[PDB]
């Protein structure tokens, strides 16, 4: 019984750094693994950057290598999304996915593993 | 009920001892605390997959039962194996598993009672 939550987003012109935000409530330990996922206009969703709560370990995706970081905060159950040197693709909708049971690291990046979702947040670039 | 002794010689045998740098005493504890020495039991899943063998590995991700949908089965074994007495496929999907990169924290009763506790007792007074 995990609700995922996510905030932050908005306009924010080229280079702008921008905090995304996302909670967990509930049965909160549970929780395996914390991803970002963003639904491109006319794209299908794929995750962003993925993150194994206990571990800390941090999976990116080739285009926001080096540009965005994924931490969390095991006390509060809340992972956040930092964003630098954002360009025009990255206009998307954020979703933060979670999963209750343990992912493969290959699949870390898969929406269909996950087990929980929230409603995502917009994100656009000036 | 495999003896805990006896259980920590036979870990030792399948060579699971020195792997990706955990001792004998995280591996028993993990199976005392997955299975309570029973390789026999079975357990489920709300999402419908299923658990196998000592250390309770599960159908969606690791072994192919064929019952799970959307199954990745990394073991690349039957589930049945893992659920016969022997740990031998067990001890090799374990290897497998803990290979994958998060090490030992994958099993949720590793995290929750052998992580950072005193597992190599479990191991201790056993003359191995």
């Amino acid at each position: 019984d995990v609700q995922l939550v996510e905030n932050g987003g908005g306009c924010v012109k080229a280079g702008g750094s921008l905090r995304l935000s996302c909670a967990a409530s509930g049965s909160t330990d549970s929780i395996e693994y914390m991803t970002w996922f963003r639904q491109a206009p006319g794209k299908a969703r794929e995750g962003v950057a993925a993150l194994y709560t206990h571990t800390g370990n941090t999976y990116y995706t080739d285009s926001v290598k080096g540009r965005f970081t994924i931490s969390q905060d095991k006390a509060k159950n809340m992972a956040y999304l930092r964003m630098d040197s954002v360009k025009s693709e990255d206009t998307a909708i954020y979703t933060c996915g979670a999963t209750r049971k343990a992912v493969p690291v290959r699949f870390a990046l898969d929406q269909s593993s996950y087990d929980y979702w929230g409603q995502g947040t917009q994100v656009m670039v000036s | 009920v495999f003896g805990r002794c006896e259980l920590a010689a036979a870990m030792k045998r399948h060579g699971l001892d020195n792997y990706r740098g955990y001792s004998l005493g995280n591996w028993v504890c993990a199976a005392k605390f997955e299975s309570n020495f029973n390789t026999q039991a079975t357990n489920r899943n709300t999402d419908g997959s299923t658990d196998y063998g000592i250390l309770q590995i599960n159908s969606r991700w690791w072994c192919n039962d064929g019952r799970t949908p959307g199954s990745r089965n990394l073991c690349n074994i039957p589930c049945s194996a893992l659920l016969s007495s022997d740990i031998t496929a067990s001890v090799n999907c374990a290897k497998k598993i803990v290979s994958d990169g998060n090490g030992m924290n994958a099993w949720v009763a590793w995290r929750n009672r052998c992580k950072g506790t005193d597992v190599q007792a479990w191991i201790r007074g056993c003359r191995l």
